[PDB]
């Protein structure tokens, strides 16, 4: 191919001639070392290149080679349970091969293993007309996840040759007779991270996702193919939420993305995820997870394409017919990487120094998520659920990153600093937060549970809102200025906050709560309210009720710790409440 | 003779440079054929000598300077018009996206359109019964008027949009509105809400829709209103239809315009928005009105969300300077469960003079228009101090005003998102909406209509 | 060979094989020898900046030779106890160090998955830090200060009192002064000698009137020495750098020399990368004995937390230590405000086996009581301060005793972790047992 020639090295900027055959946004290897660069400008045969590694020691005369493609990702068998960076460099392979704890400058390693032998099981017969998305076979990459080999986009013709066998991702497995002629296919396909993968049709996300987090699944639920934003101050619990969602969501595959990130904070995901095991399968969390781990030390191009690298992978398994959940922490540090490039490209700055296309980039990202009909004859359905953490300065959400995010998403989990200092976690503001899936979800819930669940959530929200109104009266006038009915509502609302909204992510049992356990728990909290309400109407006094319900209220608070196999020990509280209140 | 240049000189970011060209004009539309078969639309921003600086809609990412072709079409951005646009759903550039029979357009029209001669204009005076009393009485809409709705994120302006589309029509006439809807830079689920509503009500069978999404190119978001208006002026000034145009969100349009401006390295004006924002928006809203000797009309209802609920923001401010009035939606009303949450005090209509007394109501309720304005003002000043402090200055001259508000916002202004009321009903309820204020309080010129009904 | 001499810059023709940031040597017309560094290089020419300046240089009769190598550090175990330049040159009238080898000052990039959990406790001797914002081995815990705030003394107190308990094997302190005055520089160098802290420390002193290119090389010089002592000598290395604001300002000057358009707030666009490249040269590493712990110190311009320098730093470092002007005007030493301060790894270095089993609870107790006591004082000022709750009254006197006795310990007072925790109980003993967030089994410490 064509080999460029450096004519200028100025900081991170490198100029090179003999680049007439190059294209814009192409990834290049700059200098003798072959460090990573990207073409940003082009004039005749002089290309302007941004280098995202140290350019120290590089000068004119040294060669420059183009990879013939923009920033892409290798998609095939051997991608699951791998830890990449923003530009999809195999971090594990880097430590095993180079035998060092560092990232060698100018070291090129393939993302996937190109020597490993996978058994390809052909499932399609020859003479069949194939199009993009059509499944020609599969590979058992994990015990549960079936890696389905699909026809790459742009390929359309007749299947000539195909057979099952043990191949690498380089070996040809299928030959398609096209209009051009013969085209060989392999188990791997390339795709640019900045381009969204084609679909057959976009659908509405109406299926609720079980996260195990009570405050989330009950009051502010997100659907499969939905999008949620988690803004807040530092130390509010953004990351803990991202963790809890990643390891409990009823989803086929998880794509976690460090944007990002703090050095000693990235360590947590890397070490903790391979240590978690689903009791049903005996498999580790990583075995259904593709991790993108970026420290702040990583190249800015990798930090900027971090969420686009992840969602491209998420789209890949989405087309296969799986439900994928992609986590982003933190998008503010992704936007900061975007802001850095804006200044380096010397563009006209928008709001707060961010590029003027910030709102578009965020829109492009979230509109690539959702419930879709994947390409292919099967017309199968897949989804991508995007959950992103936002880290605004001082917790002020009137900043560009948050506002532009809330404009394209429907779920907003606002973190409150005053709540985090009360050890009230997750610190989600039940008054300020919202979910535009609430009505549709409650409809789904009522059907699958055969309960009046949607009325329970509504009443639950009504009590919390009445609490807010009453608390102002408790501040202006005395606490003894409320009627017994007002005193009861505050006690019921207190139970909702402490026994339900509050959820310890580090407790062995409280870390997760299934859909049925949430129902029974909310049932006994509301049951206490109803019975005590009726009791007051029958002449009973407020103090007499509380003094005689110490034991049963004690049993309510600990209901969050009741094991999932003993859900009847939560349902039995309903009877104890009635009998206890009836005695009074 | 088909023109195509295969050598690109320079690509700097989103901008391009093509040399050795001739006969290339300003604002000319171009096409770039990628090496993978992809075709991208572009626009000639500037021409010097044998050179042409152009901008590509989908960006210049992945473009070679030796293995690409740039076709110059010899015409600006156009729209394919026909008799069969009604019932169809189009792109931001006028391409079918509803998977029906593709239409063979009769002709192609410049989406910039042409400026109506102010002498040839026919001043709007035909009353439109929107059904909503807050609009119909106090901020009256007229056929040919440009009357926008100023709202905020989370507020039911989408519900108000669909409502008006359902029940608005001209009195004592068989004329039915042909609705041209234009979604601008909104999400899929936002766009799906309109697609669903238009199908259930059957409004799709009498409408043209131009759906532009949020992750569509910024240039396409800019082109969408001009695409819709070209279709509107076509159906009106060539088919004789009375077209009702509804656009949302105009805030997205302005943000797209700001992004494009910075990409062209133009110096930002006030609050970082372009200096030509007034002019640019004026090339859209002035497309409304009527013409002498020509049947049909064009009525616009722009919709925008005010950033941080600030009315002094460039987007609603410059909109207010151009359009003939505005309808304001506030959260303080919406929090009271009011739908629509219309605040009549910041609201206005500039063409309500000839619309009133002609279509309605011979000063029957045209006259009380300035009273409910002036009375609700003091009714709010009174309610402000009487709530936070003690006994009002007067329970007959100062707290009487408070009585005429609370219910006359929970009832007089309430209405309903799927509820339709006639003007007669509105002027009926209105005389009953003065509940309860004595004959001392109504300080108007007449004693006639104070006796006919309560 | 010299084509142009523009200010501190220089244009040299006939460059071939000249690399970026390569060192040059200038032989002037009078025989004076000066060195420089390539800031920008093309085919026909290269732009360099002379360390000693360009004043008095004749363009016609001067010669320039290229060394074919960038800035290097002569590393050795004999660095301990030595005070160096910003360029690594001896500044203490001692013998020249015989180098084990010469290293690049840019270092290498640590693999994100090659890191270990922060584990051990570092006793800074300061109660506001060790207890409420604990420093952990491998952590990046910065100090956010302002113009006129005593971050100088705080840097001196930390570098003097910092120790590892109990394992005292190969602990060293690398100190880096960046673009500061001679007074502040002399204060540090004198304090290290008088206290004997010099015997286990390495210093790299860069002054304000040193060229901007030397100021930029200073953090890279110190961190290279640190990672040498850490990785190759298995030492527990603590790195302290101040002022980091001077570093960011130095970048602006070089960026303007290369005629680069300034980014947000006047700083180069690649500011984020540069700070991260420096700060992330820390943390425990899998399969390595020694480690690097960093305490970057910076002054926030106009005390603005939204300024690029402290804002970007927070996105890189695990927390921050805030110095406020209010506490300084009150006479609090150190003026650490514990409410906006944070350490994200503190739990990893406390508990049992490290510090004491009552560390975490009293921390949450002192924090909650100080916040509530701070709020009760506000009500007192606006209300009568006479009818306030009897329990609230104690909270106000607690918050006062917490700032004047606990936080205000002095700049030359060293507190062991036990002495810090014991004093915390004497403060918590002001309130009744019914107002605590500690467990009932914490009645062994009363
Ligand atoms: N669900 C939870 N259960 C228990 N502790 C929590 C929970 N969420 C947050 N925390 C505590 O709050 C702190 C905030 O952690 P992190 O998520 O990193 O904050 P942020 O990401 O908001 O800066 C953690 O150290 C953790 O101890
Ligand atoms: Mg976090």
């Amino acid at each position: 191919m064509q080999i460029g020639k450096i004519i200028k090295v100025s900081g991170p900027l490198v100029m090179a001639e003999n680049m007439s055959e190059a294209c814009i946004q192409d990834m290049c290897l700059v200098g003798d070392l072959g460090v990573i660069g990207e073409i940003i400008e082009m004039r005749q045969d002089v290309a302007s290149i941004q280098v995202y590694e140290e350019t120290s020691g590089i000068g004119p005369g040294e060669p420059v080679r183009s990879t013939g493609e923009a920033l892409s990702v290798e998609l095939g068998p051997g991608i699951i349970s791998q830890m990449f960076d923003g530009i999809q460099r195999p971090l594990d392979t880097f430590m095993e091969v180079t035998q060092s704890n560092f990232l060698g400058r100018g070291v090129q390693l393939p993302a996937l293993d190109h020597e490993k032998q996978w058994w390809f099981e052909a499932t399609i017969e020859e003479g069949t007309e194939v199009s993009a998305g059509d499944i020609i076979g599969y590979v058992d990459e994990t015990k549960i996840i079936q890696h389905k080999i699909m026809v790459p986009n742009g390929i359309k013709g007749t299947v000539q040759k195909i057979e099952s066998g043990s191949f690498t991702i380089d070996d040809p497995i299928c030959v398609i007779e096209t209009e051009q002629g013969l085209k060989e296919l392999t188990m791997m396909q390339k795709w640019p991270v900045r381009r969204g993968r084609p679909i057959k049709q976009k659908l509405n996300p109406d299926v609720p996702m079980i996260t195990g987090q009570r405050v989330i699944d009950t009051f502010f639920p997100v659907t499969k193919g939905g999008a949620a934003a988690v803004p807040g101050p530092f130390g509010a619990g953004k990351t803990v939420v991202q963790h809890q969602i990643a390891k409990w969501s009823d989803v086929d595959l998880v794509v976690y993305v460090g944007c990002g990130e703090r050095g000693n904070e990235m360590t947590d995901v890397v070490n903790e995820f391979p240590e978690l095991i689903d009791p049903n399968t005996g498999e580790s969390l990583m075995e259904r997870t593709v991790l993108i781990a970026n420290t702040s030390n990583m190249p800015v191009a990798a930090r900027e394409a971090s969420i686009y690298t992840g969602i491209t992978i998420a789209e890949y398994f989405r087309d296969m017919g799986y439900d994928v959940a992609i986590m982003a922490d933190s998008t503010s540090r992704w936007a900061e990487a975007l802001r850095e490039m804006s200044g380096r490209l010397e563009e006209m700055p928008g709001d707060e120094g961010y590029p003027a296309y910030l709102g578009s980039r965020l829109a492009e990202y979230y509109e690539r998520s959702g419930r879709v009909i994947a390409l292919g004859s099967d017309q199968r359905e897949g989804s991508i659920t995007a959950i992103s953490a936002v880290s605004p300065s001082g917790g002020d959400i009137s900043e560009p990153v948050t506002q532009n995010t809330l404009r394209v998403v429907k779920v907003f989990w606002g973190l409150d600093s005053s709540l985090a200092q009360k050890r009230h976690f997750p610190s989600i503001n039940w008054i300020q937060s919202y979910s535009l899936y609430s009505t549709e979800v409650g409809r789904y819930m009522d059907q699958i549970l055969q309960q009046d669940w949607s009325d329970m959530v509504t009443e639950g929200m009504r009590i919390l809102q009445e609490e807010e109104q009453l608390n102002e009266i408790v501040r202006l006038v005395g606490i003894d200025s409320l009627s017994d009915n007002d005193r009861l509502t505050l006690e019921v609302a207190k139970s909702i906050r402490e026994d339900y909204l509050q959820q310890n992510a580090f407790d062995d049992v409280d870390t997760f709560t299934s859909r049925e356990k949430q129902f029974n728990m909310l049932k006994v909290i509301l049951t206490f309210g109803k019975e005590a309400r009726k009791a007051l109407s029958l002449g009973a006094y407020f103090n007499e009720i509380m003094e005689g319900t110490v034991a049963v209220r004690e049993r309510i608070s600990r209901s969050k710790y009741i094991p999932e196999e003993e859900l009847a020990k939560i349902s039995s509280i309903n009877e104890e409440i009635k009998e206890t209140i009836q005695l009074i | 003779m088909i023109k195509e240049y295969r050598t690109i000189k320079e690509v700097v970011g989103p901008l391009m440079a093509v040399e050795k060209v001739s006969g290339v004009k300003y604002e000319e539309l171009i096409e770039v054929r990628m090496q993978n078969g992809e075709i991208r639309r572009g626009q000639v921003l500037e021409v010097q000598e044998d050179k042409a600086m152009v901008q590509i809609f989908e960006g210049t990412s992945g473009i070679c300077l030796k293995n690409s072709s740039v076709r110059f079409l010899g015409h600006p951005l156009q729209l394919g018009v026909s008799e069969d646009m009604i019932g169809r759903v189009f792109d931001g550039l006028g391409r079918p996206k509803d998977n029906g029979p593709e239409i063979l357009p009769e002709k192609y029209l410049d989406i910039n359109g042409e400026v109506i001669n102010p002498i040839a204009r026919d001043y709007p005076d035909e009353f439109i019964q929107t059904g909503i009393s807050a609009i119909d009485h106090l901020n009256t809409l007229v056929r040919g008027q440009k009357l926008p709705v100023f709202s905020g994120s989370g507020l039911p302006h989408k519900e108000l949009a669909a409502q008006i589309a359902r029940q608005a029509t001209v009195l004592d006439s068989s004329d039915d509105f042909a609705v041209v809807f234009a979604a601008i830079g909104i999400t899929f689920e936002e766009a799906e809400f309109f697609m669903e509503d238009f199908r259930q009500t059957g409004a799709i069978d009498r409408s043209v829709m131009f759906m532009n999404l949020a992750n569509d190119p910024a240039i396409e978001r800019i082109a969408t209103p001009r695409m819709a208006l070209t279709a509107a002026e076509y159906l009106a000034y060539e088919k004789g239809m009375h077209v009702l145009v509804i656009m949302t969100d105009m805030t997205n349009y302005a943000e797209a315009l700001r992004e494009i401006s910075a990409a062209r390295r133009e110096v930002p004006g006030r609050r970082g928005y372009p200096g030509y924002l007034y002019t640019n928006l004026a090339t859209l809203f002035e497309r409304a009105g009527r013409i002498r000797g020509l049947k049909g009309s064009v009525t616009q209802i722009p919709i925008l969300t005010m950033p941080e609920d600030d009315k002094t923001h460039p987007i609603p401010d410059l909109t207010g300077y151009i359009t003939e009035g505005q309808i304001i939606l506030t959260r303080e009303l919406y929090k009271s469960g009011i739908q629509p949450p219309i605040d009549v005090l910041p609201s206005l209509s500039r063409l309500k003079d000839k619309g009133t007394g002609a279509g309605k109501t011979r000063e029957d309720h045209a006259a009380t228009m300035n009273q409910l304005f002036a009375a609700y003002a003091q009714g709010k000043q009174a309610k402000e101090l009487a709530v936070v402090l003690g006994e009002s200055a007067l329970s007959d001259i100062d707290k009487i005003y408070a009585k005429f508000a609370e219910r006359f916002e929970n009832e007089y202004v309430n209405q309903g998102f799927y509820t339709n009321r006639t003007i007669t009903e509105t002027l009926d309820l209105g005389w009953e909406l003065l509940a309860m204020l004595p004959r001392t309080e109504l300080k108007r010129i007449k004693d006639d209509l104070l006796d006919k009904y309560l």
